């Protein structure tokens, strides 16, 4: 095979898919906002504030319109938010960067920009970071606030965050409260189909939606016995084998039910007994569970080991292979609320575990299932600020006047590095500050002066702190207006953002296998 | 594929599949050029439609390009073989190949015999390959300051993460030093990555701790079986004591769940007895593979037993290989009713707990059966640790590789810019077809360093400025020393200052990729008449 | 436009896009035409005649274009190239970079008034600090090297390798007598090339070479009165008719027999009128000669205007076609009128020295006269940058390398004044690093190497390049501190001119 790929072609989709994916999203981004509405092939229209729900939903392409959704991707599970931050950030960086030095033709000194940005970017924001009190949930209110507001919602501001706010705090991992590491699975939310945000209030702990499913199951009985298999249920559900014939066409059924009928039996030896509590990790069989029901023991399944671990002791628990076999003693509650409310006929078991890790599944309503979401995709950004006052109670102000506290910041390092890195180091600067502009811009006017007033204000006034409105544009404190851009979900938008750039920097070149 | 459209199969005759073939040997070629070295761009490339790579590499590219050319198919094989041979030269061995093979076939036409244009592709190369090991001029690992030491501080320094590299200029030595395994047929070579090196951050990252004999990175915090007595040997197993599951006389052809419970419940205790069989055998301290449920986990370690559970195997092994224990002696199963002998006790020093920097590894000290030591880094996180760990990786083969056969070559292109015209008036003073072919080979050495530092964008005319404006004739001597740096850095894509620095090659692949890179021009010469399947 | 009506040129494309093409377009070449170079650029005419200019004028002048402003800007580069020398290439090669940044700032979609100030206001503040980088001045005409210096960066900027022999070749000119007091004479001085020996034997002739043949006996004095006349002799074929044409057949063959007896009178009366050299613009002939002999006054065989308008503008002559016996209302203005062979070639020389309107003829040799010819072009640019009227030019260092000077500051000073003002102000000393990455780039290396060096070395006035080995890698000449100055004027009008026409061009939608 003979076949070669030339230099500016990639680099040029390269930035092409790079910035106009950033467009409307950065548009879309902001107290004053757009809308990016698809319209599909089909000619269904899809109008959606993330391109992320957008472009994975329409044509994906080779270029960087394949690595912005990764990195978005990226974005969305870490902290679980910064996700349209990151497109419009690389796209915003590789454009201005590339060009002109490539014009400059040069591929290296523009990779060590980013590493350059990089620091000064941690630099002035770590140093014009705020501290905000991790249990203070008021002062965890304004900043977490924030962050609800910034995509197309804020509604669940107050009542998201209200709901996120303790809940995180009251967390806590296997390393330690929450704090510490980004686990979600200590950040899991799980829905109430219709109800409305009064059934609705911060649960603190876990919720179960399939430990009661049924008003015959164990119901706030709050010294709990969750098992691990192993004896009265085993690990082995296999049939019994009894009696059975290859050469009769009425064994076909007979093979099928059996298999139960021996779980009937593992699920009749906690009827033996009953310890309130019966997991299991494989799932209990119905027939069998029809007499766990008929004995008040909460079926627990379809949910971990692992999970249920995390809820047993956080829940309480002694855990037996059968209780006549005692492997030792564990306490028998952990948590101060069992609760199980039902809205449908499905109940839902809300079993508050109070600083513990537990698998936090924390009671959320909206006035339907649809704006129920809305309270968890806030509150995940609501519980990722929760964790990030926790992990990180410094967090700048900004309207994206931290973008603009960077890169003036940059520049006026820039200014002391020179260099011909200088220029891609202020290359990478001046990009920052488009994404406040267009914030700004949105606001109306000249955003130049605004910038003007903006670097005027920079070493003037303050940098991020002492901010620009997204809602208006003037040199106003973010802090002052409540406005927070959280600094991990800052610096960890640019930790993503600085990298898929030089992927496209790395590529001139592709193959098609 | 050019030429006429009635006939195909590699078939114009003509120089037009030869010109498409020095264009097949060139996009192919060219792939590597920006993809030559570390430096070398990591090309994301897309093996059908999602499915897709980012590779730097041209072996891992190779791979990915199917060769319908046979040019195309001669330079990727081989430096795919060159790849199996050790993989330093990938890059390299491709690129050169592209204008070889003209300078390969072109001559043999012009005759002068049919064999002699070949032998100079070939001598030049034995010529160069008689100068590399010649070569201490840039790179000397086989002597130095400290030598190995420092080269690993200063391989550690070309690459280095931080301040760091001091403790990490011992620990590179130490992996020669703490793998005696002398590798097979007479080798003095120690494996670097043999070395039991656990990775434990926390306080300087700057700080790393060796550990008298093998150290044993063990789970803590999961066992509260107590994993601490001061001993003289542990009880190396390969072997596992559960609560639950044991051995099963009850099936699901047993109806009910409690006649399983009841074998379940003798299961429990012969734990208590295993671990309590190994301290009757006098050990107390055991190494064990095993483990248990969560739910019996939380129960059995608040129960109590002498256990260390789930160690490391590669350590253990070694260890148990290291201190005289066995893994395996006088258990044949799992049963914790199971007889325990000596043969899996350690023999060292003492057998000692150490938690240090919230890091606690059994570690036996002074293994008796050899010497042994395993260096514990110090993070300031866990990516730091791997982060001083690559940079030991440079420092750690070329350590190792100036063992594997003795000098080096100054890396890059900077050796063969010395040797081209070193070559070509070794080609010269032949005159005729031996002033033809040899200064074609030498001519075509000098397009790596600078594809090398343009991927490091450190280019070309710059290069060359840099490179045999260095080397001379009045200087053609490798020495041991430099009247010219002949030498060149790649993180870098220039000469640098570094001369124990393990980002130059060593002697080995030098002499090996030549051969290739002569290989893979005189690979495409062979074809005798010409024909057609039709 | 969008009508039947409206014949316009620019707006839009135009306006924004197509002025600054022929902006940069134009300013291409001066990029390779200004600060030290050899730029072989070849010029051939309408006659598709060969040669090479390194000023832009040649190529600017020799150019046509539809674009008024870039057909405009020229005439500041001619402004500059009138008033001042060598910087005319700087003139168009600064303001097209400059340009750009305010179409950029369109990209920014920045006001025209807005951009306009930004330049202007910085204009000032460059030509605040203009002054205070003044370094030397022009210290004595009378001495050599001072003006060796001041033609050397001059000849330099056009021709580096040539420069400092002629440098001091014009400064032996010593066109020092006149004292640049409010008196040189440019033209009365001007070169007169010899096509053949070197053009390392091309020297300084004083009073007035004309390379022009010597006919007659040579002048029967020195501060021989000097009959400058389009065609005394031309023969004594008629001058007479108003389309200058036959009217009857009959007339021409007349003038072959009393052609001796008015050629006897007529140079007769150039020996009655007092002249002793009589130019002939009109063909030298025997009887002429013959009696230019017996007259003992020298014949100009044949004359250029340049040679005639000289001799009508040097002597005070009135060059006329002559048949009958002619008389002097030239006269000489020149004390001394030789014939000289210089050169080795016959050449009339006329001389009359003085403070003021002295005749100092620098005498070119060389090969070629398409060397010449550029030759004087690199040599006319300090012929120029003599004529400052101060003797003391306050230089300021020349070949831009106090550019970063002005250039940081000025960006520094940019931010300094706020808004869309102040990025005109940035744009407007970011143009600086042009002309040395232009010029380092004709030895081929990047600005960003080199400026971020100028930026590195800061406040120097010394650092810059752009013909040399030290022009590509280490970003240090001496175009201050090695002999290389340029007069605060010039490099004033260097920057005042090049401020004009970049903010005045920028209105026209049409």
């Amino acid at each position: 095979n003979t076949k070669r790929e030339s230099g500016r072609k990639v680099q040029s989709g390269n930035i092409n898919a790079a910035k106009t994916i950033a467009d409307i999203i950065r548009t879309c981004l902001g107290p004053k906002s757009m809308m990016k509405m698809l319209l599909d092939p089909m000619g269904g229209i899809v109008m959606t504030n993330d391109g992320n729900a957008i472009l994975r939903e329409i044509q994906v392409q080779h270029p960087a319109a394949k690595s912005m959704i990764e990195i978005s991707r990226t974005q969305d599970e870490e902290v679980g938010d910064g996700t349209t931050s990151v497109i419009i950030l690389a796209g915003e960086m590789l454009s201005v960067a590339e060009h002109f030095l490539e014009q400059q033709m040069h591929p290296t000194v523009v990779i060590s920009a980013y590493r350059k940005a990089l620091d000064d970017m941690i630099s002035t924001l770590k140093k014009i970071s705020i501290p905000v009190d991790i249990s203070d949930s008021d002062m965890m209110l304004n900043i977490i606030n924030s962050s609800i507001t910034t995509k197309a919602i804020s509604r669940w501001s107050s009542l998201a965050c209200n709901i996120a706010l303790d809940a995180v705090k009251m967390v806590q991992f296997e390393e330690n409260g929450r704090k510490e590491i980004d686990i979600k699975k200590y950040a899991r939310v799980e829905k109430i189909p219709g109800g409305i945000i009064e059934d609705s209030c911060v649960l603190r702990g876990v919720m179960i939606n399939k430990d009661v499913t049924h008003p015959r199951m164990r119901r706030y009985i709050k010294n709990p016995r969750i098992v691990l298999l192993d004896s009265s249920l085993e690990y082995k559900k296999g049939e019994s084998q009894t009696d059975i014939e290859i050469t009769r066409e009425e064994d076909f059924t007979r093979i099928l039910q059996m298999e139960e009928e021996y779980i009937q039996q593992l699920c009749e030896d906690i009827i033996q007994l009953k310890p309130d509590v019966v997991i299991t990790e494989k799932g209990i069989s119905d027939l069998a569970q029809h007499y766990l029901m008929r004995a008040n023991i909460t079926a627990i399944r379809r949910v971990r080991k692992t999970d249920n671990n995390r809820i047993a002791r956080a829940c309480g628990a002694r855990i037996v292979s059968r209780p006549e076999e005692l492997r030792e003693d564990d306490v028998g509650t952990g948590a101060g609320l069992l609760e199980i409310k039902k809205i449908g006929d499905e109940y839902f078991t809300f079993i508050t575990d109070c600083k513990d890790p537990k698998a936090c599944t924390i009671l959320l309503r909206g006035a339907s299932k649809e704006i129920l979401s809305e309270v968890e995709r806030n509150l995940q950004d609501a519980m990722q600020v929760c964790r990030n006052v926790l992990l990180d109670p410094q967090l700048v102000p900004g309207g994206g006047a931290s973008e603009m506290a960077v890169a003036h910041a940059l520049t006026e390092k820039s200014k002391a590095m020179t260099g011909v890195e200088q220029w891609p180091y202020r290359a990478v600067a001046q990009a920052l500050e488009v994404i406040p502009r267009t914030l700004i811009q949105n606001c109306g006017a000249s955003t130049i002066r605004l910038l003007t007033s903006l670097r005027a204000k920079h070493t003037q006034e303050n940098c991020e702190t002492w901010g620009v409105n997204g809602e208006t544009g003037t040199l106003v404190d973010m802090k002052e207006l409540g406005i927070w851009e959280p600094l991990a979900v800052k610096l960890q938008t640019y930790k993503t953002a600085v990298e898929t750039a030089v992927l496209l920097l790395r590529i001139d070149d592709i193959v098609s296998g | 594929m050019e030429g006429p459209l009635s006939v195909f199969g590699d078939r114009s005759t003509g120089e037009t599949i030869r010109s498409q073939n020095v264009m097949a040997a060139a996009s192919i070629a060219n792939i590597v050029k920006s993809s030559l070295g570390p430096v070398g761009l990591d090309k994301m490339l897309v093996d059908d439609i999602g499915d897709v790579t980012i590779t730097n590499d041209g072996a891992t590219i190779l791979k990915l390009l199917e060769v319908e050319h046979p040019a195309a198919k001669v330079l990727c094989e081989l430096a795919d073989l060159q790849d199996k041979e050790v993989g330093d030269g990938t890059t390299s061995v491709v690129i050169i190949a592209a204008e070889l093979l003209k300078n390969a076939d072109e001559l043999v036409k012009q005759k002068i015999h049919p064999t002699s244009v070949i032998s100079g592709y070939r001598l030049a190369c034995k010529e160069a390959v008689r100068y590399i090991n010649e070569n201490l001029i840039v790179n000397t690992d086989e002597l130095g300051r400290d030598c190995l030491i420092n080269a690993a501080k200063t391989s550690m320094s070309s690459k280095i993460i931080g301040i760091n590299g001091d403790f990490f200029a011992n620990m590179v030595v130490d992996a020669v030093l703490a793998i005696k395994y002398t590798d097979i047929r007479g080798q003095p070579r120690y494996p670097v990555n043999s070395v039991n090196i656990l990775k434990a951050h926390g306080r300087s990252q700057m700080e790393s701790m060796l550990i008298s004999g093998y150290a044993l990175n063990c789970v803590v915090g999961s066992q509260g079986m107590p994993k601490r007595i001061v001993n003289a040997k542990i009880a190396c197993l390969d072997f596992s004591l559960q609560k639950t599951k044991m051995k099963l006389g009850v099936q699901v052809v047993i109806t009910d769940p409690e006649k399983l419970d009841q074998i379940r419940q003798r299961e429990s205790d012969i734990t208590k007895e295993r671990i309590q069989k190994i301290l009757a055998t006098g050990a107390n301290v055991i190494l064990t593979t095993g483990g248990i449920d969560d739910m019996c986990l939380k129960y059995f370690v608040e129960a109590g037993a002498m256990a260390v559970r789930r160690v490391l195997k590669r350590d253990l092994k070694r260890i148990a290989k290291a201190s005289g224990a066995t893994i395996l002696s006088t258990l044949a199963n799992l049963e914790g009713e199971e007889t325990f002998e000596a043969a899996m006790l350690g023999q060292a020093e003492e057998v000692v707990q150490e938690r240090i920097c919230d890091d606690e590894l059994i570690l036996i000290k002074n293994t008796k059966a050899r010497t042994s030591a395993s260096i514990i880094l110090r993070g300031a996180n866990d990516f730091m640790c791997d982060e001083m760990e690559r940079s030991l990786h440079d420092a750690l083969c070329v350590v190792k590789r100036v063992l594997e056969s003795k000098s080096v070559v100054p890396g890059g292109g900077a050796v063969e810019a010395a040797l081209s015209i070193y070559l070509e008036n070794y080609a010269t003073s032949m005159g005729s077809r031996e002033q033809l072919a040899i200064a074609e080979f030498a001519r075509s050495l000098l397009v790596i360093p600078n594809t090398l530092a343009v991927n490091a964008a450190q280019d070309s005319t710059d290069l060359v400025a840099k490179l045999r404006a260095f080397h001379n004739e009045a200087q053609v001597n490798p020495e041991r020393k430099n009247l010219k740096w002949i030498g060149l850095d790649l993180s870098n894509g220039k000469p640098r200052d570094n001369k124990q620095a393990g980002v130059f090659e060593p002697t080995i692949v030098k002499v090996k990729s030549l051969k290739f890179a002569t290989e893979a021009a005189i690979t495409i010469l062979r074809i005798d008449d010409l024909i057609k399947l039709h | 436009m969008l009508k039947e009506g409206a014949k316009h040129f620019s707006g839009l494309e135009e306006a924004v896009y197509r002025n600054i093409q022929a902006c940069k377009e134009l300013a291409q070449t001066t990029r390779t035409a200004y600060g030290p170079n050899g730029m072989n650029k070849m010029v051939i005419n309408h006659l598709e005649k060969l040669f090479v200019t390194n000023d832009a004028a040649t190529i600017l002048r020799e150019l046509e274009v539809q674009h008024p402003a870039a057909k405009m800007i020229v005439m500041a580069s001619h402004m500059q190239e009138q008033e001042v020398g060598d910087g005319t290439n700087f003139v168009l090669v600064f303001a097209g970079a400059l340009l750009e940044l305010a179409e950029e700032l369109l990209r920014i979609g920045l006001s025209v008034s807005e951009v306009i100030e930004g330049y202007e206001i910085a204009c000032r503040k460059a030509h605040e600090i203009l002054p205070n980088l003044v370094c030397c001045s022009a210290k004595n005409l009378r001495d050599i090297d001072e003006v060796s210096s001041l033609l050397r960066t001059s000849i330099m900027s056009k021709q580096y390798g040539n420069e400092v022999f002629l440098a001091k070749l014009i400064a032996q000119a010593c066109v020092s007598i006149f004292p640049d007091s409010g008196h040189f004479n440019v033209d009365n001085i001007r070169v007169c090339k010899i096509l053949g020996s070197g053009i390392s034997s091309s020297s300084v002739l004083h009073g007035m070479v004309f390379k022009k043949e010597t006919e007659g006996d040579v002048t029967s004095v020195k501060d021989a009165k000097i009959a400058v006349y389009s065609c005394p002799f031309d023969g004594m074929i008629t001058e007479t008719k108003g389309t200058v044409l036959i009217k009857t057949a009959e007339e021409l063959m007349n003038f072959s027999k009393g052609e001796e007896n008015l050629m006897d009178a007529q140079v007769k009366a150039i020996a009655d009128t007092g002249a002793n050299v009589v130019v002939t613009g009109g063909k030298v002939a025997d009887m002429a000669l013959h009696y230019a002999n017996k007259y003992n006054i020298m014949l100009v065989r044949l004359n250029s205007k340049w040679d005639l308008r000289r001799l009508c503008k040097t002597v005070g002559a009135t060059a006329l076609p002559r048949l009958t016996p002619p008389v002097l209302e030239e006269m000489g203005h020149c004390d001394s009128v030789y014939l000289s062979e210089v050169g080795d070639t016959q050449v009339v020389v006329f001389k009359h020295e003085k403070e003021d309107g002295a005749i100092s003829t620098i005498v070119l040799r060389g090969s070629t006269d398409n060397l010449m010819d550029d030759i004087e072009r690199a040599v006319d640019d300090g012929v120029n940058t003599f004529k400052v009227l101060t003797r003391d030019k306050r230089l300021v260092p020349g070949g831009g390398a106090t550019e970063i000077e002005l250039a940081k500051q000025i960006t520094s000073y940019g931010e300094t004044c706020p808004g869309l003002e102040q990025y005109a102000i940035k744009k407007f000393a970011e143009a600086f690093e042009a002309i040395p990455r232009a010029l380092a780039e004709n030895s081929g290396v990047k600005a960003n190497e080199v400026i971020s060096k100028l930026y590195a070395v800061h406040q120097e006035g010394n650092k810059n390049v752009g013909l040399d080995i030290e022009a590509e890698v280490p970003a240090v000449k001496d175009m201050l501190e090695a002999g290389i100055l340029d007069t605060y004027l010039g490099k004033y009008w260097a920057i005042k001119l090049a401020t004009n026409a970049a903010v005045t061009v920028l209105r026209v939608d049409q």
